[PDB]
């Protein structure tokens, strides 16, 4: 009862094939059981598809699928906003958390960023090291992560994140934008000939960077709007 | 002797009972609002008052059911919103809550079931049997019983009448959780109405209250100082021990966060230092720049902040005391060194200063217009400002809102009843 | 009989409504 | 609640059964999430392959409560198909059964004062619950709600029928016309 | 509003004292001796 | 029962504010 679910974790997957089979399993788990209507029997179950759950990221981060990344892992978060009492605290929890995090920092998210801090406080504190990468690598992007970029790198340079890192590496940023080079300043080739040029938009950085009649209709209205006031 | 303060105490109620039901026909909220003021002040001066309650009118728990079940309607409202008055100041604290909840299960049951005198006077009293239900939730642990009955009843406040005490309630759940619960406020963005009418005039501040915090979590600052400092406008009460405090805590230190570097001469309140002294001393930290005394306040006071729901935000301006000291040096000179700088700022090297100066150029202080060359930094501040064109808007639409805020006066000539 | 209840209140309410605008013209009227 | 957008995300007629039995089980405990859901739920409103394609506008009903739109619930129940009529009574479902009864009345006043004819019909669900509503007056046996209804309808068959109210005949069966006569003037 | 546990001669100088809390150090008298050294 | 019926008059009489509203016009006519 519930197999092919628990035997596939031992040897994970170096393989995709598998993702088919386990993606039509998780609609028979779906349909044995909705996912969280209101039973703890149930919530006994639910632990055991609580792993293939969170593993359901794990591998849409391998083979770099955002849309059942995002999918999977708000359903697992669902999963923790359930009381579930009983819920056995599991080292993943902390790991799976902080993937998010990355993520979303990753995602332009910040306010976002933040939100999901404040739901840990107990966690970051101090201790769970699992999480505290990301957190360092916010504070260096509020500060100057840009020098940064390979402090938090080097840091740590794992924290079973090997991949989740990466994303956040390749998605360098690039605000610097708004300043003066390319033989004006010359330094902060590819770069240089991305779109032409660093990302695209402007010119060559080197030579890159009143009226009352218009204001006589605004004001026009305005004065108006105080006399229709003086009617009644 | 004790009977006679009881004796003179207990009596005016029915004067103001008799009152309630003479207006309830003629119909509430002109006065009514006496009455619910008369009721506070009351239970915070609180025997055999279940007794003299006995079916006031006909034509502890045996007490509570034995008037309806004898010869028995806004006054009947009022009667059984206000048994549990008792052991609420009291606050037993017991199961005699469990025994006080359904009397107020009932109460609910009985108002939905009556509608709008109602609505003007029971409608509001609702929020008061709310605000018990919260204490007695809070007593045991919070629950979304009442979230969704007030959910429920959000479209009958659609109707004819609206209460706003409900964003409250929906802002009390929210903060049960606490910094857990941050997808309730993403809801009241939207589900946020007009309640214009303000009639309480504190719940309009209590819910700015927990606006601003919820806007400062993500660190909205440019108005989330505006709408704390409105909201803080808005408490003429004493309201000191404990109350506002929190609410000052909040507003400095995300005033520090910001940039702003305050100074104690601002509020200095007798009762408040006490309590708030930790703000003083990390403030006068940040004013300086030094770190090591920062962390040392910071793991000092551990406590406080991890208490006050704001551990994080310290946590985070451990790093923005950059910038907040960076605003002053940006605001004095107009055309800075930028290794100079980097010396005032003990930044590491000239291409450090650089890159901060450009990472602050965003929006805030002055533009820098940093030229990468021997101009280093720039920092032109924008000048005319005199009157004159340049502040043609800046020095006309001010006055223009400052006048069109005259609709005061429309107010004033639309209130006058004139009775007869 | 609610029915009759909300039909004549409604009759009163356009008949208020009605003096009512009657009236601002009037005052208006006897400013000049 | 982030399950119900994750869930809807993923396209099966069984998540979408799912997506059923879990927004009809929570309406407003959690309400921002549909409130941004939203747009795949208004996409999945007309789709023939939905099973439960009627269901889209039952939930559109159900869970624009916060929404106060009045036209958003009237085209709501307009497509709720079948359940519209199911709905007798509730927390909120009898109001908007109330109001879209209300806007029905409107609707045939409009249209029926236009004499010529070529009057577009409404939908055929919304008069069903009025006739379904006028059958609960009956049963109650309120010959002036019944009979108010009736006229505000600006139906007279309605008017007519109505007098089988209680069949009687004592007084306004045969002298509510006077009321009428006190209470109207539409020549 | 309730429902809140947690709580010159003193006072219209905290901004003097607090500007330069952590001056002071020369008493403007330091300073002179340092001033002439140059 | 049908509260269609019985709500409308609620309404009509909070409406009645305009009676109010008569009394102030008719106070500053005289």
């Amino acid at each position: 009862m519930y197999e092919q679910l628990k035997g596939e974790w031992n040897r994970k997957s170096p393989n995709l094939s598998k993702c088919g089979e386990e993606l039509g399993r998780l609609k028979l788990v779906l349909l044995e059981l909705n996912f969280l209507p209101t039973t703890k029997l149930t919530k006994q179950q639910l632990i055991l598809a609580r792993d293939i759950l969170e593993i359901g990221a794990q591998w849409s981060i391998l083979r770099k699928d955002i849309p059942s990344f995002e999918r999977y892992m708000a359903q697992l978060k669902c999963y923790y906003f359930d009381y579930k009492e009983q819920l056995p605290e599991s080292a993943y929890m902390h790991q799976l958390l902080g993937l998010n995090l990355l993520f979303l920092l990753s995602q332009n998210r910040v306010a976002e960023f933040h939100t999901e801090l404040e739901r840990l406080p107990a966690k970051d504190i101090q201790t769970n090291v699992y999480i505290k990468h990301p957190v360092s690598l916010e504070q260096y992007l509020m500060e100057g992560s840009y020098n940064k970029v390979f402090l938090a790198k080097g840091n740590i340079p794992a924290e079973s994140y090997t991949f989740f890192i990466d994303i956040l590496l390749d998605t360098i940023r690039d605000e610097i934008a708004g300043c003066i080079e390319k033989a004006y300043e010359k330094i902060l080739t590819d770069y240089a000939k991305k779109r032409g040029w660093v990302l695209g938009p402007n010119n060559y950085y080197s030579f890159a960077s009143t009226t009352i009649p218009s204001t006589e209709l605004a004001k026009q209205v305005i004065e108006y709007a105080r006399q229709l006031e003086m009617i009644v | 002797p004790p009977p006679a303060p009881q004796d003179v105490e207990m009596k005016e109620e029915a004067a103001t009972g008799g009152g309630s039901t003479g207006e309830a026909d003629g119909a509430a909220a002109e006065h009514s609002q006496r009455e619910l003021d008369t009721v506070t002040l009351e239970d915070i001066k609180e025997g055999k008052e279940p007794r003299f309650v006995l079916r006031a009118l006909r034509m502890l728990l045996p007490f509570l059911e034995e008037p309806m079940d004898t010869e028995a309607r806004p006054r009947t409202g009022k009667a059984a919103s206000t048994p549990l008055l008792p052991e609420v100041e009291a606050y037993l604290q017991l199961l005699v809550v469990i025994f006080m909840m359904n009397s107020k299960r009932y109460k609910e049951a009985q108002k939905i079931s009556d509608d709008t005198q109602n609505r003007r006077a029971l409608d509001l009293v609702a929020a008061k049997c709310y605000y018990y239900h919260a204490r007695v939730y809070e007593f045991l642990d919070k629950l979304d019983v009442v979230r969704s009955f007030l959910h429920a009843r959000l479209r009958t406040a659609t109707l004819r009448h609206d209460a706003d005490g409900q964003a409250t309630l929906l802002n009390l759940l929210l903060r049960n959780y606490l910094h857990y619960s941050l997808y309730d406020q993403a809801e009241k963005l939207v589900s946020k109405s007009v309640f214009p009418e303000q009639a309480n005039n504190n719940e309009w501040a209590r819910y700015l209250y927990y606006t601003g915090r919820i806007k400062a979590i993500q660190l909205e600052y440019s108005e989330a100082r505006r709408t704390m400092t409105n909201a803080l406008r808005k408490a003429p009460q004493h309201t000191a021990v404990g109350f506002k405090q929190t609410v000052h805590k909040l507003l400095i230190v995300v005033e520090l966060l910001l940039g702003e570097i305050p100074d104690r001469l601002q509020f200095r309140q007798p009762s408040l230092k006490r309590s708030l002294m930790p703000y003083f001393l990390l403030t006068q930290a940040v004013r300086t720049g030094n770190l090591a005394k920062f962390n040392q306040v910071l793991d000092q006071f551990g406590e406080k902040f991890q208490a006050d729901g704001t551990y994080t935000l310290i946590i985070r301006l451990r790093h923005n005391v950059i910038k907040t000291g960076v605003r002053m040096i940006s605001l004095s000179y107009s055309r800075i060194s930028l290794a100079d700088i980097a010396q005032k700022l003990q930044l590491d090297s000239p291409e450090d200063a650089e890159f901060i100066v450009a990472k602050a150029i965003r929006d805030g202080v002055i533009e820098a217009s940093i030229n990468h060359e021997k101009g280093y930094v720039q920092s032109k501040e924008m000048i005319d400002i005199y009157s004159t064109r340049e502040p043609q808007l800046a020095f006309h639409q001010r006055i223009s809102f400052c006048l069109d805020i005259h609709n005061m006066s429309v107010k004033a000539m639309r209130f006058p009843p004139k009775s007869y | 009989d609610l029915y009759s209840r909300y039909k004549k209140l409604q009759q009163e309410l356009e008949f208020l409504e009605v003096q009512e605008e009657y009236i601002k013209d009037e005052q208006k009227n006897l400013k000049k | 609640a982030a399950g119900i957008i994750s869930l809807l995300d993923e396209d099966e007629p069984q998540l979408k059964e799912f997506a059923l039995h879990k927004l009809n089980a929570v309406v407003n405990d959690f309400w921002a999430e549909i409130s941004e859901s939203v747009d795949k739920i208004e996409v999945l409103y007309e789709d023939e392959g939905f099973r439960s394609r009627q269901f889209a506008a039952l939930v559109a009903s159900k869970v624009f409560y916060h929404l106060g739109a009045f036209e958003e619930s009237l085209n709501y129940a307009l497509g709720a198909g079948d359940l519209f009529n199911v709905n007798d009574n509730s927390e909120y479902v009898e109001t908007i059964i109330a109001k879209c009864i209300d806007h029905y009345t409107k609707q045939c006043v409009e249209n029926a004062d236009l004499p010529e004819g070529e009057k577009k019909p409404i939908d055929q669900r919304l008069e069903g619950i009025v006739n379904k509503m006028f059958q609960r007056c009956l049963d109650d046996h309120k010959y002036k709600q019944a009979i108010g209804i009736a006229l505000e309808t600006r139906r007279l068959d309605v008017f007519e029928k109505t007098i089988l109210e209680s069949n009687d005949v004592p007084g306004m069966l045969a002298y509510s016309l006077k009321l009428c006569m006190s209470l109207m003037q539409n020549k | 509003e309730k429902k809140q546990p947690v709580d010159e001669d003193n006072w219209d100088d905290d901004n003097v004292e607090d500007d330069f809390s952590n001056q002071l150090r020369a008493e403007l008298e330091k300073h002179g001796y340092k001033m002439e050294t140059s | 029962q049908y509260y269609l019926s019985k709500i409308e008059e609620l309404q009509l009489i909070v409406n009645d504010k305009s009676q109010n509203l008569r009394r102030l016009q008719a106070q500053r006519n005289e």
